[PDB]
């Protein structure tokens, strides 16, 4: 996706702002972001 | 920034109290995720986030 994006894991095409990654909430499908942070 | 498109608005219960005694709910089209700023136009009520 765009620069300052970073996809759920390669398996799942949805794309997130790098804001969202750790912020406490699960934004990905399944909380990847959450994960190992 | 991202694009909204055919936005239409609903109030699920309303209270009128001193605490925030009300929710509504958005829906709307968009392309890609982000956030946006979001406010009241008037001064009737008024938001929290
Ligand atoms: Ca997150």
């Amino acid at each position: 996706c765009r620069i300052h994006e970073i996809s759920c894991g390669a398996h799942s095409t949805q794309c997130i702002p790098v804001s969202w990654r750790c912020d406490g909430e699960n934004d990905c499908d399944s909380g990847e972001d959450e994960e190992n942070c | 920034a991202p694009t909204i498109i055919d936005l239409t608005c609903t109030v699920a219960t309303c209270t009128h109290s001193s605490d925030f005694g009300g929710v509504l709910t958005l829906t709307y089209k968009t392309d890609k995720n982000g956030d946006c700023s979001v406010h009241s136009h008037s001064n009737v009520a008024t938001l929290q986030e």
